[PDB]
């Protein structure tokens, strides 16, 4: 019962929850405490071979209840601790007895009446650990707390052999290789099978059309019913003329051959649900500070996974297949990619038998046999979707309470997460309350439906999105939570989020994986990256023609005119009498459509602009989705509708508008939208958001110019460059880069003068590796970049597959009249959408991971011996048209430039270290050159979120890694204000460590009005392992990729960007760069830029307080580098930049303020008044002192009770009239008397007796406080006649 | 108001956070009319009247209300909203005590209630003059 001050306060990893501040009636808080021992050798309970994990679990309990103690104790206003609550221990537990209208028997002094019985299940709830806590918004002294197994606090610190990562690290005897792993061998033409492709439309209707040609026609795709029991009569879908190749055996995902040690939960969603012991538990609870019977139970509830997972959609059911279905499913597996929308190859955290059914077999759906009519009917499912033990604890944590009813939103997911294994939380849990309290209820509700409401007026933000959805939740959208806070009067909610997956829209030729082996490895779960890379020169000519369509140009001789390679310039032009050959007769039926015999190209933006997942200005449009991302690739805040979500129904009723078709001929016909069954509810759940955000309110290029201002947290420098011939040039955007000229010669050669720019001259900056035919001759090319398809001579112009003879005789070749001056990755085209490459999913994705420090660079040299790259003689900034510029043209990270990048990292020159590292990219003419991406040399990562604090009535903010974030503005937004504010820390020690976020110790807000964080340099621990006995070059760790060989052709010495360059074979490439493969570990590129041991300095110990950038309403204001008259917003909000590079603080862009202290850090505790570190810093509360409730023996009781009790106070608010205070209470000379007064708590006129406690002003705030010096019994009271 | 088959019903719709449902309690609350215009009393029921049960007369001698006059309660309406306990049929559904003398020594009190459209009614409520 009483306190124990043996356990200490303390913040858990997952939802940085360590104190509730308490408010109303009796304010105070809760917080969690632990016990302090050491040397908690977990790895003595032995795990044998021949047993399950669930025994194991349970002795690791029962081991940790002998080992460990932890609490949830009471502080008063000031932090004095008032009773323990250890839940394991506490005497004479009980539930609180009620009156028969369901309200609880309370009289504040004695306390609840207690049943003198525990709650349901006490047997298994008192080994379990409780982790967050919150209030009743509605009802007085009932609050609500969150617990789990101690396995969810203990599981980074459980033994190596069974808490594994899922992928294994090797003993690398032969030596390492990372191409060993990848299934990389492609697909080819049936030797037995050649016949079945689809047929040539031997006549096409005219539709009043006039033009003809000579080229072949389109092709036809049928498909109908029938009348036989199984099959259908046409389905040309289905056909499959191409198969995997043998090389030892056949190419597929097939993951028993693969697997050896499979990687599995640590328990199925069937076994947290039954094993009562395992699930997580919220409890209702009453408590009063001051009372005799000071603490009792409510209600006990079980957070059951099935009721997470019967809630999931039904396609949940079915996650190896998606609407596209046959076509789709095939494309996939002839790529070795994962089929549908969700499996487990990508995503083994959602399912019971993790990396063991890794495959794409049995889909749900009846596909590969022997006839195309049999494919294509609905059956029995392999693996749907679950939520196993380390997803489901990632689903756990972030509570809010609203009306009779709490939540919980999910955690950030380090409670579970991995160096290769990424657990979130995928939606929300709601609990329940009725008959006035008597009895409960529970559910929960994934994120995908709950976001089905998303459109482009809910942002002020970047437009078009990967965050759309259609009938089918085949998007599914999970997060990383920083938690759900009240901003005045709006719900708000933020964390991390993951888009639709960016990386892989644009698709491979059938033939060419063994020149792409980092783009099928992003695919295929060997590399877990979600950021855009630069690949053009392999891409089919559209994401979406059928497999039965591919074979009809296997030599090139025809540059493939219904399927070939994607190259801009040699698209086939429609000019005006082209299009009735290859468009304009082509009619479509209710079973008949075509594939066009016409050349369609277009780089990255055209790509993601037609087939991503995007946003629109109306629900569940989103036709296309592709598939989820690995990890959080998005910010995300949110305001929610509070009504609706108290509101909503417990169970959400899907139906057969939500199934996919349950046979092809349905699919032909498809409804791509549908009105909602009577039986049915789904349609409510929509709408729980009003409004979102994803970063600054900048549009076009000027967000660009946002992502060059901010500072790499790595060295403190800009990535614009400017603040210091021959300079330097910036990564993100394209001012100054390269050359002006007037886009005058461009596509159309219209408009340009006077609806482009503000001014007479079109000038754009045609950035980083460009084309013309001389410097004088600036503005354009025509096309004489024509190509060979092998040695077979150039694309034949003038010739008559390139011509078309309508009437009249007159005929013209079918090709452009002019072009584009670049195709590299970061182009920023106006007027050219299919020679443009950055995107706003792009921005977004480059704002999260450039905050966090870890987009990747390629590489051709290291620091090593002869293989060393150099700051001079070796780059010429001043020559971006040569080999001399380094650009590598080829796995280029999107929208960027890596020579800049590698400049801001200072992997060469002195930028980062006392002496030249020497390590990065160069361009050769002499040779064939290999290449990989490897990391910056930080450990950071997007699940890295910390707590979500409230500033005032519109300003909020969270800790992200090194940064605090504040979204000021998204309540109110503001002409000319960006919406943001970011400050950095600058501890050296904390920024190279190798798990960094775990020496965050949790973040707050302060009474002097702040936002503020802990920090301590010695929380930081070792990898799981420390090679111990051999060479480790693939040490498994958080910013580790098994990131594949490129190869690549020799550049040309002069005009080098002409034409895009030419990836080789990589599948022997490893042993030419033994150097680039032992650098791929963060630890090694440390070593050589010198941050990897001692050499580092600074402070040893040195943890302490950390607090943001101070701020007044001109923060962020940056309106004279917004708008435009002259030019481009982007180039003068450069200009506005330039003169402020050493003057960020009023753009809202800093650096945070830091103080040290002596000793440990080990957590907070909170107050409206005050902040409590590791539990000290409290006061004797210095102002209050003089007041005082008079003692019993200085009452004289017939001048109170002459009169009854019944009058002394309003019965229209219960407080006491003023004549009585001084009557009662003890004042200092001169003290103010309208500033206190007394409040009744409980009475009886019949016994004369009056309870009370009084209030008043704090003289730091415009708001009440009670007096807690004021008697025995605190600031509560009992006056009697006598008879007490 | 609607037909099932071809007599009149009556559902009462309640909005919950926006969006209405039917609450059939209320619903037949309100239909049990007995045949007058508007919804039955019931002393021992939480009807559409919400539930009115008025202290025992042995409160004025317990609280010493015996030394005030008629006039005195009859103008001191906290004092009469203390001669009933109300339980409301709906959220924030109110009620008071309308007083009349009887003689010098004594009153009755009659309550005063709200209905669903927000308007209180009494013993003397009218619709279109006719007494309810
Ligand atoms: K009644």
């Amino acid at each position: 019962q009483a306190v124990d001050e043996t356990l200490t306060p303390w913040t858990w990893n997952n939802n940085n929850f360590s104190s509730l501040k308490i408010t109303g009636e009796n304010p105070g808080s809760f917080g969690l405490v632990r016990s302090q021992n050491d040397n908690l050798n977990i790895s003595s309970v032995t795990k044998n071979s021949s047993d399950d994990n669930l025994k194991y679990l349970n002795a690791v309990e029962k081991y940790l209840d002998g080992q460990q103690n932890f609490a949830i104790r009471r502080y008063d206003n000031n932090g004095r601790a008032l009773y323990d609550i250890n839940l394991a221990k506490m005497e004479n537990p009980s539930t609180v007895q009620r009156g028969l209208n369901g309200e609880p028997i309370f009289d504040p002094f004695k306390g609840f009446g207690l049943t003198g019985n525990a709650p349901t299940d006490w047997n298994e709830i008192k080994g379990k650990v409780p982790v967050e806590v919150v209030q009743s918004p509605h009802s007085p002294n009932l609050y609500f707390v969150l617990l789990v197994p101690k396995v969810a606090l203990e599981y980074h610190n459980l033994n190596n052999q069974v808490v594994k990562e899922s992928l294994e690290v090797k003993a690398t005897q032969s030596s390492f290789n990372p191409t060993q792993r990848l299934q990389k061998d492609s697909p080819v033409k049936d030797s037995s099978k050649q016949g079945e492709k689809l047929s040539e439309t031997t006549a096409s209707s005219m539709s009043s059309g006039m033009a003809t040609s000579t080229r072949a026609k389109a092709l036809k795709v049928e498909v109908e019913r029938g009348s036989q029991s199984d099959s259908l009569l046409k389905n040309d879908f289905a056909k499959k003329p191409l198969k995997h190749k043998n090389s030892s055996g056949e190419v597929k995902l097939e993951a028993e051959k693969e697997f050896t040690e499979a990687w599995k939960p640590l328990l199925t969603t069937d076994q947290i649900a039954r094993e009562k012991g395992m699930g997580a538990t919220v409890v209702s609870f009453y408590d009063a500070p001051y009372s005799e019977n000071h603490t009792a139970f409510g209600l006990v509830d079980h957070i059951d996974p099935k009721k997470m997972v019967e809630n999931y959609p039904p396609s949940w059911k079915t996650p190896k297949w998606n609407h596209h279905g046959i076509w789709d499913y095939n494309a996939r597996n002839l790529l070795l990619q994962t089929t549908g929308f969700f499996n487990p190859r990508r995503h083994p955290e959602w399912f019971d038998e993790g990396q063991a059914k890794a495959d794409n077999t049995s889909p749900g759906f009846k596909v590969g046999d022997t006839d195309h009519k049999k494919d294509g009917f609905k059956k029995n499912s392999s693996s749907p979707i679950a939520l196993p033990f380390e997803a489901y604890f990632a689903n756990i944590g972030n509570m809010v309470a609203i009306g009779n009813s709490v939540f919980i939103f999910g955690g950030n997911g380090h409670a579970t997460k991995m160096f290769t294994t990424n657990p979130l939380s995928i939606g929300v849990f709601r609990i329940k309350y009725t008959d006035n309290f008597s009895k409960s209820s529970v559910t929960g509700w994934p994120y995908a439906v709950l976001f089905g409401g998303l459109i482009n007026p809910q942002t002020n933000g970047l437009k078009d999105l990967p965050l759309g959805t259609n009938r089918w939740f085949e998007y599914v959208p999970r997060m990383a939570v920083s938690g759900v806070k009240w901003v005045g009067n709006q719900l708000v909610l933020a964390g991390t989020l993951t888009m639709g997956d960016t990386a892989t829209v644009p698709r491979l030729k059938y033939d060419q994986l063994e020149k792409h082996l980092n783009l099928v490895a992003q695919g295929q779960g060997l590399l877990r990256e979600d950021l855009q890379i630069f690949t053009p020169y392999g891409w089919a000519n559209r994401p979406d023609i059928p497999v039965g369509a591919w074979l009809q140009d296997e030599m090139g001789s025809k540059f493939g005119p219904h399927y070939f390679l994607n190259n801009p310039d040699i698209q086939d032009n429609v000019n005006n009498d082209t299009v009735e050959a290859l468009i304009s007769s082509y009619k479509n039926t209710d079973k008949l459509k075509h594939v066009y015999p016409y050349r369609y190209s277009g780089l990255y933006a055209w790509q993601l602009f037609n087939w991503s997942n995007k946003l629109t200005n109306t629900p569940l449009s989103a036709n296309f989705v592709n598939e989820n991302s690995y990890a959080p690739n998005s910010l995300f805040a949110a305001i929610l509708n509070e009504d609706l979500l108290t509101g909503l129904s417990d169970k959400i009723f899907y139906g057969k508008e939500n199934e996919f078709a349950e046979n092809e001929a349905d699919r032909f016909n498809q409804l791509l939208s549908l009105n909602p069954n009577p039986n049915t509810n789904w349609a409510r759940y929509l709408n729980v958001v009003q409004r979102f955000t994803t970063g600054p309110n900048l549009d076009s290029s000027t967000f660009d110019q946002f992502l060059d201002f901010l500072p790499w947290i790595g060295n403190g420098k800009p990535f614009s460059n400017s603040p210091s011939s021959s300079t330097p040039l910036p990564t993100f955007s394209n001012i100054n880069v390269g050359v002006k000229s007037m886009i005058t010669q461009h596509l159309n050669k219209e408009n340009t003068r006077w609806v482009f720019i503000p001014n007479f001259s079109p000038d754009i900056w045609t950035g980083a590796g460009y084309r013309v035919q001389s410097a004088n001759q600036k503005n354009g090319i025509p096309f004489e970049q024509v190509k060979p398809s092998n040695n077979s001579t150039p694309f034949d112009p003038n010739s008559d597959d390139n011509k078309v003879t309508p009437s009249g005789g007159s005929s013209k070749p079918t090709t452009y009249p002019a072009l584009p001056n670049s195709i590299s990755p970061t182009s920023d085209w106006i007027n050219a959408l299919t020679f443009t490459n950055k995107n706003n999913p792009q921005r977004n994705q480059l704002l999260l991971r450039s905050l966090l420090g870890t987009i990747p660079v390629l590489i051709n040299k290291s620091g090593d011996s002869n293989d060393q790259f150099n700051k001079d003689s070796e780059q010429k900034w001043d020559k971006t048209e040569t080999n001399e510029g380094n650009l590598p043209g080829f796995g280029e990270v999107n929208g960027l430039y890596n020579a800049a990048l590698l400049h801001t990292y200072g992997f060469f020159g002195t930028n980062t270290n006392s002496t030249d590292p020497k390590i990065g990219f160069k361009a050769d003419s002499s040779s064939s050159s290999s290449s990989t991406l490897v990391g910056s040399g930080l450990n950071w990562t997007s699940q890295d979120v910390g707590n979500l604090v409230v500033i005032n009535d519109t300003s909020f903010g969270f800790q992200l890694g090194g940064w605090f974030i504040t979204f000021t503005d998204f309540i109110r937004p503001r002409t000319g204000y960006l919406g943001i504010t970011l400050s950095s820390l600058q501890d050296q020690t904390i920024i190279w460590a190798d798990q960094p976020w775990t020496s965050f110790k949790g973040s707050y807000l302060d009474s002097d009005g702040t936002p503020k964080s802990l920090w301590d340099p010695t929380a930081l621990k070792s990898l799981p392992n420390s090679s111990t006995t051999y060479d480790t070059n693939p040490t498994l760790s958080p910013s580790f990729q098994l990131y594949q060989p490129n190869k690549v052709k020799a550049y040309q010495t002069t005009n080098t960007y002409n034409k895009l360059i030419e990836p080789v074979d990589a599948t022997s490439a490893a042993t030419n760069m033994t150097s680039l493969l032992k650098l791929l570990t963060t630890k090694n590129i440390k070593a050589k830029l010198g941050k990897g041991t001692a050499s580092s300095q600074g402070n040893n110990n040195g943890g302490g307080v950390s607090q943001t950038i101070n701020t007044i309403t001109t923060t962020g204001n940056i309106s004279e580098g917004l708008k435009e008259e002259t030019s481009i917003q982007a180039e003068t909000l450069k200009k506005f930049f330039d003169s402020k590079q050493n003057n960020k603080s009023e753009i809202g862009i800093g650096d945070s303020t830091f103080t040290k202290m002596d000793g440990k850090l080990t957590g907070v505790v909170s107050t409206p008044l005050v902040n409590l570190i590791n539990g000290q810093g409290a006061t004797s509360d210095s102002d209050t002192e003089k007041i005082s409730f008079k003692p019993g023996n200085q009452i004289d009781f017939n001048r109170l009770f002459t009169l009854p009790v019944t009058e002394l106070f309003d019965p229209n608010t219960m407080f006491v009239y003023d004549q009585y205070v001084p009557l009662l209470v003890n004042l200092p000379s001169g003290f103010d008397q309208a500033s206190i007064r007394l409040k009744v708590i409980s009475y009886s006129v019949e016994n004369q007796t009056l309870g009370v406690r009084l209030e008043f002003k704090d003289p730091q705030t415009q708001q009440f406080i009670p007096v807690l010096n004021a008697s025995s019994t605190g600031p509560q009271t009992v006056f009697q006649p006598f008879n007490q | 108001i609607a037909k099932d088959s071809d007599q009149n019903k009556i559902d009462i719709y309640k909005n919950n956070n926006g969006l209405f449902e039917i609450d059939t309690q209320l619903s037949n609350s309100v239909a049990t009319n007995n045949g007058g215009l508007a919804p039955s009393y019931t002393e021992n029921r939480v009807d559409a009247w919400g539930k009115v049960e008025f202290a025992d007369n042995s409160v004025l001698q317990a609280r010493n209300l015996v030394d005030k006059t008629v006039d005195e309660i009859i103008n001191t309406p906290e004092i009469l909203n203390s001669f009933f306990r109300f339980t409301p049929a709906f959220e924030d559904q109110k009620a008071t005590l309308v007083a009349t003398k009887q003689s010098d020594t004594s009153l009755s009190v009659s309550p005063r209630i709200q209905f669903l459209d927000g308007n209180f009614y009494d013993l003397n409520s009218t619709i279109a003059g006719v007494p309810l």
